[PDB]
RNA sequence: GGUUUUGCGCGAGUGUUUGGGUGUAAAACCCGCACGCGUAAAGGUGAGAGCUUCGGCGCAUCAUCGACC
């Protein structure tokens, strides 16, 4: 008698999965990109 | 919805329904019903004159 | 109610009208995987924290 | 006297154009798994 | 704008899904569709049976009409060709002669949910004056 | 065009709805002194004059002599038993004859004539 | 056609009245003489009265035991009638979807969930049953998965008439979304067996012939993803 | 059509509104998790709804409401 | 009594309320024939919103060349 995650609830938490790995792809070339930066100028 | 349930004479419910009609699924517009409401309650008037 | 079903197709020069929205529940329209799934990535949050 | 009577006759025939309409609009108007047939 | 200047609460609804898509979509149609949403009924004509059975000829007999104003009937035409008008109102008879020919009558939530960005659809706009 | 002293004649009509309440109560009282009868007498079928109404027809004021003795009722009892009689108007062809004869013998079929005692 | 008093109380207000209603429509389908004679007009008047028992239903765990039981109700026909009576639920859908409120919507999407996966397990019988997996997967090519944005029910004919519905976009997202589920949970994604392989290849290639010849961007976007997934022979 | 009631709610009259002239309404239905009339609080415009209520004997209660 | 604009209903039609019917009676509800006003008595090219299978299709409107009375 367990009562199951609603449907529309798991198309939700996959796209939010989705959207936190390219927010932490997007940040890690982000600070990449700041070092490099940095020593540039 | 289609159907409501009828109630007896005593309140429970006799087992017999009835099919909901149109009209309970008309538009619900506000403004309408303010407009016709506005003229409507104009049309039992009485004059007034000095 | 019977004759509620009657009596509002005897009304001459009047049918029922039809509404312009279909469904009225605005949650149903926006949160459905219809329109979710072609909707680009959000540009930002409901509170936006103050950067200077 | 000419003139006036195919003015009068111009209004008779707008008359009768206009009846003419009003019988074709009504002819045109006239040319199981249902909630009301299943749950009755 | 900021608000239409409408009353109808549905049309208030529409206005709240088409800003909801204009924002969230690249979509200039969403864009165009709110902007007809907010203005006035003189600057929405109708627009009449015979006007899009002429705009539905080369190649545009597969898409989707969409018409942000009142379709009307045209006695004028004969014969209705098969069409899908997604449309705010449509008229008894309009509405009676479309289905009539196969065809299929829509409002602009069903479309929105339908073809949330206007895929394959002809804009119509009704005569000016 | 409010030259003259229009104040002095404007007529307004809040008595509408009860001049329609007396109509209808004259209505009962006709009703109540002609008790089996009808409120109204019968009145022929006439076409309206000019050009632009000769499609059409309407009720006239009452029926030709001549129809009523085509229709078999006579002159004098006509009046007595509900039909209005007209000594002015002419038939003047034969289809408006046929009309009011035809409307006169279906009056006929649906009477219910009560003996004088 | 056939004395069926049990629909009109399938969408009453007392849960007893409903369950009641829903034994009695048991009672029905189990007799093979009454449920042999099963036209496209009695199983949509069926899933009707069963669409507006789901409807009625208040609570997640009636409503679970409801689509459950729902879905169950294939394994009591003839096998003559199944392809017609699934025909039938996808009508209905298909004719509803649009229709249902946001809060009702979650558990209409159980019942699509669970009548799947009870039609992919019809299937088991090489251990599956060409015919019967060639029936089920015709239904996913022609509502879910079509290539034809419109289906005809019943036939043009001086008794029966014709039933032109249109597929909407959202029950073929769902499908989309729920497909690679149903086939791991029923078990055609075993590395063994040919004939499950060639069960999964046929649904995947009626997913992408979907995904070429589309023009919503919607449902290319969706199959793009549920070819995708991690679970699927190919990306492995 | 919790939009639509919501609406007429909101944007016309309700009987349980209590309009301060402090940048504040208040929601007088007893059923209101809080006392405030906007769209997330209302019992009646919103179709799936819930409290928290205490009897007279002291015993405190979670209501939960269904469309 | 004219005229401009905003909202609304219906829409090539629209307007119940002179009147009739009805009524829980100056309310509300219904409408038989008229009548007023209005309608009746698709071309090329170039821009052009929007859509696109990336090949193109092209609203309203304007310019220009044509067609009919
Ligand atoms: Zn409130």
């Amino acid at each position: 008698n367990d009562i199951l995650v609603p449907e529309t609830l798991l198309k939700k938490r996959k796209s939010q999965e989705k959207a936190r790995a390219e927010r932490a792809a997007a940040l890690e070339k982000r600070k990449q990109a700041n070092k490099e930066k940095r020593q540039v100028i | 919805r289609p159907t409501v349930t009828v109630f007896g004479a005593d309140g429970k419910p006799t087992g017999a329904t009835e099919v909901l009609p149109k009209v309970f699924s008309a538009p619900i517009r506000p403004d309408i019903v303010k407009h016709v409401h506005t003229g409507m309650a104009k049309n039992k008037r009485q004059p007034y004159a000095v | 109610i019977k004759q509620l079903d009657a009596v509002y197709e005897s009304k001459k020069g009047f049918f029922l009208p039809a509404n312009i929205v279909s469904q009225a529940d605005l949650s149903r329209l926006i949160n459905s995987t219809e329109i979710q799934s072609v909707l680009r990535a959000p540009k930002g949050e409901a509170r936006t924290k103050r950067a200077c | 006297n000419k003139i006036r009577a195919e003015l009068r006759k111009a209004k008779a025939a707008r008359h009768h154009a206009r009846m003419e309409q009003q019988r074709d609009l009504l002819a045109r108007k006239r040319q199981d798994l249902d909630t009301r047939e299943l749950f009755a | 704008r900021k608000a239409p200047k409408s009353d109808n609460v549905y049309l208030k609804l529409l206005v709240k899904l088409y800003r909801f898509l204009a924002r969230r979509t690249e979509a200039p149609f969403n864009k165009v569709v709110l902007r007809r949403l907010f203005m006035s009924r003189i600057n929405r004509p109708p627009v009449s049976l015979s006007r899009i059975a002429r705009n539905l000829k080369n190649g545009n007999e597969k898409k989707t009409v969409v018409v942000v104003a009142t379709v009307t009937d045209d006695n004028r035409l004969l014969q209705v060709p098969k069409m899908e008008v997604a449309a705010l109102r449509f008229t008894a008879k309009a509405r009676a002669r479309i289905e009539a020919a196969g065809g299929r009558t829509l409002t602009l939530d069903q479309l929105a949910l339908e073809k949330p960005t206007g895929a394959n659809t002809l804009l119509l706009r009704g005569p000016k004056n | 065009h409010f030259r003259k002293h229009w104040q002095r004649r404007v007529r307004c009509h809040f008595d509408q709805p009860g001049k329609k309440v007396t109509r209808r109560l004259a209505r009962r009282a006709k009703a109540a002194a002609l008790a089996p009868r009808p409120v109204d007498k019968l009145r022929p079928i006439v076409r309206c004059p000019t050009v632009k109404y000769n499609r059409r027809t309407r009720l006239g004021r009452g029926f030709t002599l001549e129809e009523l003795k085509a229709a078999g009722i006579p002159r004098l009892l006509a009046p007595t038993i509900g039909i209005a009689v007209d000594h002015r108007r002419k038939n003047l062809s034969e289809e408006s004859l046929a009309a009011n004869v035809q409307r006169l013998k279906d009056y006929k079929a649906r009477l219910i004539l009560f003996p004088r005692k | 056609e056939k004395s069926m008093p049990f629909i009109k109380h399938l969408a009453s207000s007392d849960r007893k009245v409903r369950t009641a209603a829903l034994n009695s429509l048991h009672a029905f389908l189990s007799a093979r003489q009454v449920a042999s004679a099963l036209t496209t007009l009695d199983v949509l008047k069926l899933w009707k009265g069963l669409f507006y028992a789901l409807w009625m239903c208040d609570r997640a765990i009636p409503q679970q035991n409801l689509c459950n039981e729902l879905a169950d109700l294939i394994w009591q026909l003839p096998r003559e009638s199944v392809a017609t009576w699934l025909r039938g639920f996808w009508a209905t859908m298909a004719r509803e979807w649009t229709g249902i409120d946001v809060l009702r919507m979650e558990k209409f999407l159980l019942l699509v969930r669970r009548v799947l996966g009870a039609s992919f397990k019809w299937m088991k019988k090489g251990a599956w049953d060409q015919s019967k997996v060639d029936e089920v997967l015709g239904l996913l090519a022609e509502w879910p998965f079509s290539l034809a944005e419109e289906v005809r029910i019943t036939q043009s004919s001086e008794k029966g008439g014709e039933i032109v519905q249109k597929i909407p976009v959202g029950m073929r997202l769902h499908v989309l979304d729920i497909w690679v589920d149903e086939v791991e949970r029923v078990g055609l994604l075993n590395e063994d067996e040919e004939e499950a392989r060639m069960i999964v290849q046929r649904i995947s290639d009626m997913v992408d012939a979907l995904e070429q010849t589309t023009k919503s961007p919607a449902v290319r976007t969706r199959s793009k993803d549920s070819l995708g997934d991690d679970r699927l022979p190919a990306n492995r | 059509s919790d939009e639509i009631v919501w609406q007429i709610i909101n944007q016309q009259f309700c009987a349980f509104k209590l309009k301060t002239t402090k940048g504040q309404n208040f929601c007088r239905n007893e059923y209101s998790v809080s006392g405030l009339c906007n769209r997330q609080s209302c019992p009646l415009a919103n179709s799936r709804y819930a409290t928290v209520r205490q009897s007279p004997k002291g015993t405190i209660y979670l209501y939960i409401k269904t469309i």
